[PDB]
């Protein structure tokens, strides 16, 4: 299907705070407007949207692990 | 082979810290942005020159010259006789908006000088309870504009406001006719007071002395009128004109006089002022 | 692009350009340059007095509408100095057919209110051909009282086919705010000198042109009406527009006889447009001459000579 | 040593400081573009990092992007090499601040050297001598533009200081079209470089391009390796470049070389540059200064011995000058000579895929690039794919080799300007040594019926 | 003609600035430079109905 990229680089998270929920989670599905991820970057703590409404298949990346540009984040089919 | 290889991954428990406050955004656009460069640049997004917020102290320092700053009206403070019972306490938004911001009011006045040439500015800081027109804020437009008419000196101000501040209920609106008073009779004299438009300028503020001096300058994409777009989108249940109350298109229809940017700014009101107090042109 | 009558002109003009060309064309071509440019610069010139000497009026009102031309902007720029645009009336628009700011003349400032017709086709539509719906002399009002409340002398130049003939127009009290800016005009507590730049009248011309003085170029029309709307009411006709121009006396010398203007500027030869910077020169040396001998008497003084000279308006 | 970096950078200048920092066992982090996937020394690296879409600008330029890429590996400082974020100095700035270190100068002297009439005042009031001309940037003062062209005598030459890349230069012929030209030259800087600032400086009709190596800790020390000299140029951009010079004779070697020093003292420079210069009748007029590394490095490292990167690795770790000013010993001479993918005539960059490659090899040949079989050159950046070298014990040896080494090199599927190198090895002047900066423009020729 | 407007505008503003109050009541036709220059100026302008008022024809 399609696969929504960071489109920065920095640092991954996923809860907004060190003890927060998760923005998303596998099954739950997401719909065209809703933050997906946290990417933080100079301790601006950005977020992502996504394009496509659809299931959220699987997440490709953990928290802390960081990502570069056009990383593969999260497949929607 | 090398030319060949794996496409591994990053480590994770690697771990660098940058200082919290260095990197600043730009939401506008969202380039992230180096602090001290925007900081620099007078609050402007070098990307996308979007102007945003600055402080009412930093605009008077940026403006007027180095070591000839003297505040004005100072102690004056918000005295509630309403008491306004809201969802919360009016005393509470008064006192959280206070220590937040570290001023009294809305309004900063400043007496100062300008290329050499004794000028009266003051600013908005629209964080104040939307920068409403309090009764400090009218009180200190009056002192303002006292000090211009005793000492000789165009006066100058800046607009940053949603609306006169509906906890004092009539006492804001009134004192829109305190200072339409006062710049008439300013005016009368010959004394010029430029009046630099920046968002938001709105309600009874952008009514009274936002749209009364001699010159209406509007800070590029800044968004000015009466009437809220939201409460004129219920009005008149359709869609706004694309560009609504921004000032590249209050330009267009005649209310806004000319667009300065930040930079040109203490420029551009130290060479119009020279010229119409009729003094020496300034020195680069 | 010159003119019918300036013909000869132009094959020696369209000779004169390609010597560019064979500079560096093609070829090693590096001709003699210099003595082939001399000769023809000198035809040329001979040539542009063999065609400026036998203009009339009709040709004068050709050459007020040479479609390469200073107008406003270009005067400003080619005589003035730390030039500020103030646009807006206040009321409903700012208008492109009117241009007006405060600059500075030789130290001094002054406001400065003039038509542009626009340099092309593009800017010339965005302008409405310098013709101002009410609004924009509503603007002008504006700024003649900002200009009269600040001790500050006022210089305006000319230069419109007329108040434009349109709905829009018409709606918005055309007729009541060039009235009131005739009456305006005439109390302001400042020096007012008024040039005829390019080509004017048609009334709404005068709507910023009531002053202490009033100066006008030497191929540049002031007629009540254009050429070709008296021949049509009055000959029956467009094609005798001439014959009008004729009559009506609308050339600088003819007026200048009329007490009407106080003074003509020479041109450089050939129409102001071959040597716009020299023109600029005369206008401004003319401006700065007439404010001198102005600014000495007081503003009551002023006023009454103002008023004086209006009356004296008409044979009557 | 640093602990670990970041080649904030592409190519030939990116392999390199990659064989550089595996020698001084400092771990690698290669920060590529989305194009660049398949770089040699993104392949060769630790760790690779992609910070944005094909355009310099979206990603190379991505400071931001950078700096993300250094604070997740923990890098602790970063090279930004030459071309891209080389002389920006706000990017020195936010890099010193961030946390990290920036490899080269301090950003201060970024700033005062990369406005060329600043640069110019200081090397004035440092001793170095200059070209006559301005002497500050030029105002709206026609009058006194023109007394000054006058005085420095015609012609003359436009130039941005805040220009790069040989480009936003124009000469003027005379006051006729000095306004105009002035205009659009500025016009040109700021579209391009966003600057506007221009200047006048006297224009030299018989140039010798020389320009003086330098490495100062900063610390108070500041030495002066070999010379250079980059006479053949095309569009004033540099082909061949010669070092040291011919006819340099060591006493002006040293001489010019004591005043460079003492100016990078006064400076307090840090890191690895070089002050241009212009050369005739036995005179210096300093021009430039490009406080990098530059491009033609190598052929100072082989007749030095030196390896000019590891003095920066071991500058931007503290450490002082290791080599003081007279056990450097300029042993022979060198020559380079740059490979790009522009048609040989046309100057048309010609990216593609390079179907078959064979490096020269052989005694004294060095080959610098990246470039390989199956690498398909992306359309996307500068036109260079190799600095190749020749060293010889003279001129003539080091010619010859570099004469066999371009007959046995072999790249194939791209245009290149090999037939030049080869025509310019074969040139009589050439091989004497000595040419002006025009030499090869006015070979060029002109026009022909 | 043209320059007689000025003439009426200043005689006119002469007299309101005293305190005189001068009205003008349109008739059919009122246009051209009589509407523009003091048709239209006076404290109070009464059109009489269906009368042509205007400044081009
Ligand atoms: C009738 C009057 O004169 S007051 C009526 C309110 N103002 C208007 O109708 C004119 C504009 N209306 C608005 O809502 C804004 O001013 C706009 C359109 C410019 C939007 O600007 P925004 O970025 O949305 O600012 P916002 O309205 O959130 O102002 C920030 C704060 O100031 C407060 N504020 C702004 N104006 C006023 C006011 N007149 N009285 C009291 N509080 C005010 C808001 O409640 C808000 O507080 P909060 O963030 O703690 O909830
Ligand atoms: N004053 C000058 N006179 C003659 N040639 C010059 C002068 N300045 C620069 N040049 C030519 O341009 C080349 C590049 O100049 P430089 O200032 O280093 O610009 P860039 O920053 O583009 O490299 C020089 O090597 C020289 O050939
Ligand atoms: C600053 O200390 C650098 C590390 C990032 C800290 C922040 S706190 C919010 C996020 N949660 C988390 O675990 N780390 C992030
Ligand atoms: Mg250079
Ligand atoms: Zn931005």
């Amino acid at each position: 299907g399609h696969i929504v990229r960071s489109p920065m680089v920095g640092t991954f998270y996923r809860t907004p705070s060190p003890d927060a929920k998760a923005f998303i989670e596998v099954g739950q599905k997401v719909n065209v407007g809703d933050t997906l991820c946290i990417v933080e970057a100079m301790k601006m703590m950005n977020q992502i949207e996504a394009d496509k409404s659809g299931t959220v298949k699987a997440i490709l990346v953990e928290s802390g692990q960081p990502v570069e540009f056009d990383e593969p984040l999260v497949v929607i089919e | 082979s090398w030319i060949e290889r794996i496409k591994s991954n990053i480590t994770p428990t690697r771990k660098a810290s940058i200082p919290e406050g260095v990197w600043t955004k730009c939401d506008s656009c969202g380039q992230v942005l180096y602090r001290a460069e925007l900081e620099r640049n007078l609050e402007v997004c070098p990307k996308c020159d979007h102007h945003m917020r600055m402080t009412a102290r930093n605009r008077l320092h940026s403006l007027l010259d180095e070591g000839s700053l003297v505040e004005l009206g100072s102690e004056l403070e918000p005295k509630d006789v309403l008491k306004f019972r809201d969802s919360k306490k009016y005393k509470d938004r008064l006192a959280s908006a206070q220590k937040e911001t570290g001023e009294k009011d809305a309004l900063v006045v400043m007496k100062g000088t300008l290329y050499g040439m004794p000028v009266v500015a003051a600013a908005f800081e629209f964080a104040f309870m939307g920068g409403s027109m309090g009764s400090v804020v009218g009180a200190r437009f009056v002192r303002a504009v006292e000090q211009a008419l005793e000492d000789n000196c165009p006066l100058i101000c800046f607009s940053a406001s949603g609306g006169a501040r509906m906890q004092e209920a009539l006492m804001s609106l009134m004192q829109m006719a305190k200072t339409s008073a006062a710049l008439a009779k300013m005016q009368e004299r010959g004394l010029p007071y430029i009046s630099v438009l920046t968002d938001p300028t709105m309600g009874g503020v952008s009514a009274s002395f936002a749209m009364l001096g001699d010159l209406n300058i509007a800070e590029p994409k800044a968004l000015i009128g009466f009437a809220g777009p939201r409460v004129i989108e219920q009005t008149v249940r359709e869609k706004l004109p694309p560009g609504f109350q921004r000032s590249e298109f209050l330009i267009e229809k005649g209310a806004i006089d000319m667009i300065v940017r930040r930079p040109e700014m203490r420029l551009k009101l130290a060479s119009i002022l020279a010229k119409l107090m009729n003094l020496p042109a300034p020195n680069p | 692009n010159f003119l019918d009558f300036e013909q000869p002109i132009a094959e020696l003009e369209a000779k004169i350009d390609s010597l560019t060309a064979v500079s560096r064309q093609d070829e090693k071509l590096d001709i003699n340059i210099d003595e082939e440019v001399h000769r023809l610069r000198e035809k040329s010139v001979e040539l542009t007095r063999k065609i400026f000497a036998d203009l009339g009026a009709w040709q004068i009102a050709q050459l007020a509408r040479h479609p390469q031309r200073p107008y406003t902007l270009d005067y400003v720029r080619l005589a003035f100095d730390e030039f500020d645009e103030l646009a807006g009336d206040r009321a409903y628009a700012d208008d492109k057919a009117i241009v007006g700011g405060i600059a500075r003349l030789d130290g001094r400032p002054v406001m400065i209110i003039g038509h542009q017709k626009g340099r092309e086709t593009k800017e010339k539509i965005r302008r409405n051909f310098g013709m101002p719906a009410p609004e924009g002399y509503r603007k002008a009002l504006r700024l003649m009282q900002m200009a009269e409340r600040f001790k500050m002398p006022i210089i305006t130049f000319i230069d419109t086919p007329g108040a434009y003939p349109g709905v829009g127009a018409e709606e918005r009290g055309q007729s009541e705010a060039i009235a009131r800016n005739l009456r305006e005009m005439s109390r302001l507590g400042v020096p007012v000198v008024c040039t005829v730049i390019g080509e004017g009248g048609s009334g709404g011309a005068l709507a910023i042109g009531v002053g202490d003085k009033v100066n006008m170029l030497q191929y540049s029309t002031y007629s009540v009406i254009s050429p070709e709307g008296c021949a049509s009411i009055l000959w029956k006709s467009a094609d005798k527009a001439p014959l009008a121009a004729e009559a009506m006396g609308i050339i600088a010398p003819r007026l200048k006889e009329l007490k009407l203007i106080d003074s003509i500027i020479p041109e450089p030869l050939g129409g102001a447009h071959r040597n716009p910077e020299a023109m600029a020169a005369s206008l401004k040396a003319q401006l700065l001459a007439d404010l001198a001998d102005l600014d000495v008497l007081s503003t009551e003084d002023l006023k009454n000579r103002r008023y004086q000279r209006l009356m004296s308006y008409g044979y009557a | 040593m640093l602990d670990k970096i970041v080649i904030a950078n592409r190519g030939e200048i990116a392999l390199r400081i990659l064989r550089a920092c595996k020698e001084l066992g400092i771990k690698t982090v290669a920060v590529h573009s989305s194009a660049d996937r398949d770089l040699k020394h993104v392949l060769l690296a630790d760790e690779t990092v992609c910070i944005g879409p094909a355009p310099s600008v979206k990603s190379y330029l991505n400071i931001p992007a950078i700096i993300s890429a250094a604070e997740i590996t923990g890098a602790v400082a970063i090279h930004p090499g030459y071309g891209f974020l080389s002389e920006n100095a706000n990017f020195a700035e936010q890099v010193e601040r961030s946390g990290f270190i920036f490899i080269g100068p301090k950003a201060e002297t970024i700033r005062l050297m990369g406005d060329k009439v600043s640069a110019i005042a200081a090397m004035k009031k440092a001793g170095v001598p200059c070209v006559p001309g301005s002497d500050g940037p030029l105002g709206d003062d026609m009058d006194k533009n023109r007394a000054i062209a006058k005085r420095i005598g015609y012609p003359v030459i436009i130039k941005a200081s805040g220009g790069g890349g040989g480009r936003g230069m124009r000469v003027v012929r005379g006051d006729a079209e000095l306004a105009q030209s002035i205009s659009m030259t500025r016009a040109e800087a700021k579209a391009a470089f966003s600057n506007d600032m221009v200047y006048m400086e006297k224009y030299l009709e018989n140039p010798r391009h020389v320009e003086i190596q330098v490495l100062a800790d900063g610390q108070g020390n500041a030495i002066y390796l070999a010379e250079r000299d980059c006479s053949m140029q095309r569009r004033h951009q540099k082909v061949v470049e010669e070092a040291p010079a011919p006819g340099i004779t060591p006493e002006l070697r040293r001489y010019i070389g004591e005043r460079c020093a003492k100016a990078c003292v006064d400076i307090g420079y840090r890191g690895a540059g070089t002050f241009e210069f212009l050369f005739e009748n036995g005179e210096f007029y300093f021009i430039e200064m490009n406080t990098r590394i530059q491009v033609e490095h190598p052929v100072t490292e082989m007749i030095t011995g030196v390896d000019l990167i590891k003095e920066q690795l071991r500058i931007a770790a503290g450490q002082p000058l290791s080599i003081k000013q007279e056990e450097v010993h300029v042993r022979g001479h060198a020559v380079e000579c740059r490979i790009n993918a522009e048609d040989p005539n046309t100057f048309l960059p010609s990216p593609g895929k390079i179907t078959r490659f064979h490096a020269p090899g052989g005694f004294g040949v060095r080959w610098e690039s990246h470039i390989y079989a199956g690498y398909t050159v992306p359309p996307y950046y500068d036109s260079m794919i190799g600095k190749l070298i020749c060293y010889g014990e003279n001129r003539d040896v080091a010619i010859a080799r570099m004469k066999n080494a371009l007959q046995e090199l072999i790249i194939d599927g791209i245009k290149t300007n090999v037939d030049l190198q080869i025509r310019i090895m074969n040139d009589e002047n050439f091989q004497h040594g000595g040419t002006n900066i025009h030499y090869l423009e006015k070979k060029l020729g002109l026009q022909e019926k």
